[PDB]
Formats: C-alpha cells, structure tokens, sequence
C-alpha cells in the first residue's frame, strides 16, 4: 500500500525530473574523453599548485 | 500487460549499463566520504580569497 | 493430455491457407508442439518458492514501510527541485562544452 | 461458442512463464534488495530528507550557477584565444624569473 | 473459472518482456547490493556535512 | 545423519530417509539416539490448506481495498509509468554514461580536491593582505603611467 500511494503521489512530478536529469547527464556523457583529459590535466596543475 | 511493456522498454538491455551506474555511484560516494574533509575545507575557505 | 493418468492424443488445427497438403507429406517441426511436461512445470517453481523466504520478505517490507511512509511530499519536492535545477543546467549545454 | 481452458493448458501457460520468464533472477534481485535494506531503513529515510534540503538549496542558486557558468565561459574563451600568448609566456618567462 | 482467470493473466504476462526486464534488473546490482546501501549511508554523511 | 520422514506421493507409505549420504569418517553406531533437532517432518495437507487460506485472506481483496494490495500496486505502477519507459531508459543511459565518465576520472578529481584544499587552506588567511597587494600594485603601476610615453 505504501509503494502504491508513493507512486500515485510522485507520478505527476516524475516526467520533468527524468527529462532534466537525462539532458544534464547527456551534457557530460557526450564529452567523456574531454572530461577525463580535463580531469587529468587539472590533476597535474592542481598538484603543482598545492605542492608550492 | 501495459506495466510489463513499459518495464521492458525501460529495462531492455541496460544490464551492463545499470551495473556500471551502480558501481560508479558507490565508488564516487565512498571516495567522496573519504575526502569530505578537503571538500569541507575548500567550501569554507574558498570564499575569503575569491571575495578578496 | 487425454487425462491426468498418462494418456495422450494428437490434435490437428486447420490453419488459414487453402493450399491442400498432398497425401503422405510430412508436417515439419516448425509447427508442432509438445504436451505439458509436468516435471518442467514443477521444477520451474523452485526459484519462485526459494525467493519467498520469510526473513528477506519481512526485512524488505519493514524497510520499505520505514523509508516511504509519509515521504510523498519530500519526494515530490526532490523531483521538482532537481527538474528545475537540471533544466537550468542543461540550458547551458553549449556554454559547458565551451 | 467457446471452451474453458483445460488444466493442461493452464499449467502449460504457467510453465511457459516460469521457464521462459527468467524466474531464477528474481531471488538474486531480492537478495540484493535485502543487502540494500539490511538495517539501513532510517538512514535511507534521513538521506531522503537531506537530499530534499540539498536539492532545494541548489535549485535556489540556479541563476547564480548559470551566471557563473557564463562568466567562466567568457573568461576561458578569452584565455583560449590567447593560448598562443600563454605558450609564449611559459616558454620564456620562467628562465628570466 | 479459476483456470480461465489464470489463463487470462498468463496471456498478459508475455514471458519474453518479463525475461528481459528481470535479466536487466538482476544484472543491475548482481554483485553490489551492500555497496549501494553503504554508498547511501556515505551520501547521508556527506549531505549532513555539506548542508 | 538426519532422519527425515518423507511422503513420496499423494497416496503412499511414508518412509524414514537418512538424508546425508555417507562419504566417510565416523559412522552411526548401534543404539544411537537422534533428538528432535536432527529430525524432519513432512508438510501435511492441512498445513498447506491453512497457509493458503491465511495468505488469501490477509493479502486478498477487502471492502476498504477492493482490488487488494497487488491489484493496487500493479494499477499504480501501470498508471504511474504509462509513457515514461523511453524517458526512463534515456535518463538511465545518460546517468550511467556520466557516472562512468566521472568514476574513471574519480582518482584525478579527488587528487584535485585534495590539492586545492591544501592551496586554499594555506592561502585563505591573507584575504585583506591580498586586497592590499592589489591596491599597492595598482598604485605602483600608476606611478609610471601618468602620461602616454
């Protein structure tokens, strides 16, 4: 019963959340290699900054 | 029948995809809790220099 | 099945095509099916009955009651706020890429 | 005119569901759900509440987040179009310093 | 009547879609169900520290 | 060994089976006593009837809930996800891709977090000195750019 009423209550607010999450997730998903290279270069630069 | 059709559409071939999702989620959350202290330090001390 | 004792019989269905099958021809395996095979039916219940262990069922039930009781408004707020924030973030897709 | 499903047909349908339906997976799923919910119900509930608060706080700063993204985009565009100057600086200033 | 009702449900079950759905769900968390709960606890701590 | 009473079929003579087969080691000696802990009993037909009746009454339809718990949950899940299958699939694929991308660079990202934490923790105490530095630098440069040449 709890699951039934939870789904009945949260259903109208789910489509917009799914759409927004999908779009924002794809924003990084379509640039995976760029993001990973950015993280590696940022690791090098931030290590240089922190050590000094 | 409708629920089974929707579940098949949503969970067609996402076996490895959802496996990677859950594994990445747990790894990121664990490492974030491990490094929460640097995160707190950044959050609390970045404001002074930037506002300066 | 003719009965539950072990008697069988062969059933023929006409189909739709009007092309008469010449005498002596053989119906292929592509349109023939076996009987119940009661042993397979009984053995298929083994995982279903093994998945009904009372400990796991009760633990999951109590945990779901604890987690999702009166949390409809909280989950609605989570969904609305994350929808708005993610839509605003995705409106800057080109900016994020640049 | 019609006919009731015989016991054989009903059991054959159930057997088809059991054998072709991937039933052996269900138990595994349940087991994993157990491992998710084993003594962590209250913690998951308070996590839902904290996630609600955190998401509200982040959503209240969406305009500032967009403005920061735009500003960083502009600055990084200018720096990227002066990347040649950056290279020429990093090639010859460190020896002087 | 009982056989007719069970047959009516069985015709709607459509075991192929059920099979693929259950296979995806079982592969989703096949070896990490304790990991997901531990991650939820860790995220609870992180949110308690960040909020 | 465990002496379990078995009922082979619907109408049969019940037997006692020593369930674990012998593979070596110490053996059961004459005059041994098996307690209730190491014995088993069949399920009986009346227990099956009672459990079936109990589950059907408890989890079945009620005047308050005409469709029952399972009917209500399947109705709510069918209505609550009607048309959201493609959206949910797209959301899950995007989330998996993004989270995998973050997880592959997770070590580098948290190295960034630690290094920036060191940097900010060592530089945050001098915010006013930084403002003074910028103002003094502006004045010092103004000291040489009063005219164009």
């Amino acid at each position: 019963n709890v699951l039934s009423e939870t789904v009945d209550q949260t259903s109208p607010h789910l489509s917009a959340a799914l759409d927004g999450v999908a779009r924002f997730s794809e924003t990084i998903g379509k640039r995976d290699e760029d993001v990973k290279k950015l993280l590696a270069s940022a690791n090098k630069v931030a290590t240089v900054l922190g050590d000094r | 029948g409708t629920l089974l059709d929707e579940a098949a559409t949503a969970f067609g071939g996402l076996g490895p995809s959802l496996q990677r999702l859950v594994d990445s989620t747990q790894a990121i959350a664990g490492d974030f809790r491990a490094n929460i202290d640097p995160v707190n330090d950044i959050i609390e001390n970045s404001g002074p220099i930037i506002d300066s | 099945y003719q009965d539950l004792i072990g008697n069988r019989y062969l059933e023929l269905k006409r189909g739709d095509s009007d092309q008469i099958l010449p005498p002596g021809s053989t119906i292929p395996v592509e349109r023939t099916e076996p009987a119940l095979d009661l042993d397979a039916l009984v053995g298929g219940f083994r995982p279903l009955f093994r998945s009904l262990e009372p400990e796991k069922v009760n633990t999951i039930a109590t945990s779901l009651i604890t987690i999702f009781q009166g949390q409809g408004g909280t989950i609605n707020d989570i969904l609305d706020q994350t929808a708005q924030l993610t839509a605003s973030l995705a409106d800057r897709d080109q900016a994020i890429g640049e | 005119s019609s006919a009731y499903p015989t016991i054989e047909r009903t059991l054959a349908g159930i057997s088809g569901i059991l054998t072709g339906g991937g039933i052996p997976n269900i138990e595994v799923i349940q087991t994993e759900v157990f491992n998710i919910l084993n003594g962590r119900a209250d913690q998951i509930r308070e996590f839902l509440n904290q996630l609600d608060t955190f998401t509200d706080e982040l959503n209240q700063q969406r305009e500032e987040i967009t403005r920061a993204i735009d500003s960083t985009n502009r600055l990084l565009n200018i720096v990227s179009q002066r990347n040649d100057t950056l290279d020429r600086v990093l090639t010859e200033f460190p020896p002087l310093i | 009547t009982l056989f007719e009702t069970i047959t009516a449900i069985s015709e709607q079950v459509d075991p192929i879609k059920l099979n693929e759905t259950l296979t995806a769900a079982a592969q989703a968390l096949d070896g990490l169900g304790d990991k997901f709960g531990r991650s939820i606890v860790d995220g609870n701590a992180i949110l308690a520290d960040v909020n | 060994a465990t002496a379990s009473i078995l009922n082979p079929s619907l109408v049969a003579s019940r037997v006692i089976q020593l369930s674990p087969p012998y593979t070596g080691g110490p053996t059961l000696r004459d005059g041994a006593v098996l307690d209730v802990d190491r014995t088993q009993v069949p399920i009986e037909y009346d227990e099956v009837r009672n459990q079936v009746t109990r589950l059907l009454a408890d989890l079945g339809p009620t005047p308050e809930q005409p469709k029952g718990p399972f009917g209500d949950i399947i109705e709510s899940f069918a209505d609550g996800f009607a048309g959201k299958g493609e959206q949910l699939n797209r959301t899950l694929r995007g989330l998996s891709d993004a989270l995998t991308a973050l997880n592959e660079g997770r070590g580098d990202f948290f190295a960034v977090v630690k290094s920036l934490a060191l940097f900010v923790n060592a530089l945050h105490r001098s915010d006013q000195q930084f403002v003074a530095l910028n103002n003094d630098l502006a004045q010092f440069t103004n000291s040489f750019t009063n005219t164009d040449q």
